[PDB]
């Protein structure tokens, strides 16, 4: 996250860390107990799919404090139309193998209905991006939980304001194109969480963008209210065996 | 009547046949009696940070 601040301990507990092997790899979204959405281009570099670990209650990495929590990643859910090293329906749906404990440093994020999402969180302007990734262009990852406050574009809008693949109704711009403010590549999965009546919900997934904070360009976010009913679908169905697993989209 | 202002909603809103409106809630919380409010009934609803909740 580049020109945020800190996210005060506790104040972003829906956030999660995926590690591989011990090291970072992108963020996530707990949306109930067994539950995380990430970016599908998260994974497409993975051969260990044994050592893929996902963080609750995370805050600073340089100490244990007792609030974080652990649990291995049993299945990783990509839809038929994702295409691997592409931009399209970059979404990934994980089910952790053993729930998470809810505490005050550890809830879920709403996953909203897609009609309150398209008629009612598509218009509220400001949202909040969050992660441990860069703090800078070319510059080191970020050791406290970062977070950010984007406004939203209309796609018309976002075409007209940038200096590039295009931009399709499976996304969103939003950010700043004086290159001041961005979430950057290792933000990759985390959540664009959006308020409305005093509660937060998933609106966005840090996806895409040409080059960390970069004068011209927007960030590009993965339009969630699109994948509600897969998501839901998904959720109710059972376990398969391996982890990886490719689901039909829509 | 959901297209506009969340058909006063504080969560989700069904059209029904006619100049009826039902709203809902998420999962963990109940709807109040003015029909458009929603309570948790759990202690860790979704989309609620505990921290400043309890200030
Ligand atoms: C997913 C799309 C296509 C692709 O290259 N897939 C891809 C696959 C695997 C990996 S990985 O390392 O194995 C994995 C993260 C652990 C990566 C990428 C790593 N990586 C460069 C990324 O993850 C980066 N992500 C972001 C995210 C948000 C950004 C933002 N908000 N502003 C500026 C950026 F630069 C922002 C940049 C990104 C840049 C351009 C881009 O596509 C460019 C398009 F022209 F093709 C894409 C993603
Ligand atoms: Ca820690």
């Amino acid at each position: 996250i580049v020109g945020g601040k800190v996210c005060p301990k506790g104040e972003c507990p829906w956030q999660v860390l995926l590690l591989v092997n011990g090291a970072q790899l992108c963020g996530g979204t707990l949306i109930n107990t067994i539950w995380v959405v990430s970016a599908a281009h998260c994974f497409d570099k993975i051969k260990n799919w044994r050592n893929l670990i996902a963080v609750l209650g995370e805050h600073d990495l340089s100490e244990h404090d007792g609030d974080e929590q652990s649990r291995r990643v049993a299945q990783v859910i990509i839809p038929s139309t994702y295409v691997p090293g592409t931009t399209n329906h970059d979404i990934a749906l994980l089910r952790l193998h053993q729930p998470v404990v809810l505490t005050d440093h550890v809830v879920p994020l709403c996953l909203p209905e897609r009609t309150f999402s398209e008629r009612t969180l598509a218009f509220v302007r400001f949202s909040l991006v969050s992660g441990w990734g860069q703090l800078l262009d070319r510059g080191a990852t970020a050791l406290e939980l970062m977070v950010l406050n984007v406004p939203r574009l209309m796609t018309q809008d976002c075409l007209q304001q940038s200096r590039s693949p295009n931009i399709t109704e499976y996304m969103f711009c939003a950010g700043y194109s004086d290159g001041s403010k961005d979430s950057c590549k290792g933000d990759s999965g985390g959540p664009h969480a959006t308020h409305y009546r005093g509660t937060w919900y998933l609106t966005g997934i840090v996806s895409w963008g040409q080059g960390c904070a970069t004068v011209g360009h927007f960030g590009v976010y993965t339009r969630v209210s699109q994948y509600i009913e897969w998501l839901q679908k998904l959720m109710r169905s059972e376990p398969r065996p391996g982890v990886l697993l490719r689901a039909p989209f829509p | 009547i959901c297209v506009n202002e969340n058909g006063g909603c504080e969560q989700y809103c069904s059209d029904h046949t006619g100049t009826k409106r039902s709203c809902r809630c998420h999962e963990g919380y109940s709807l109040l009696a003015d029909g458009v409010s929603c309570t948790p009934t759990v202690e860790y609803p979704c989309g609620k940070i505990p921290i400043l909740e309890k200030r």
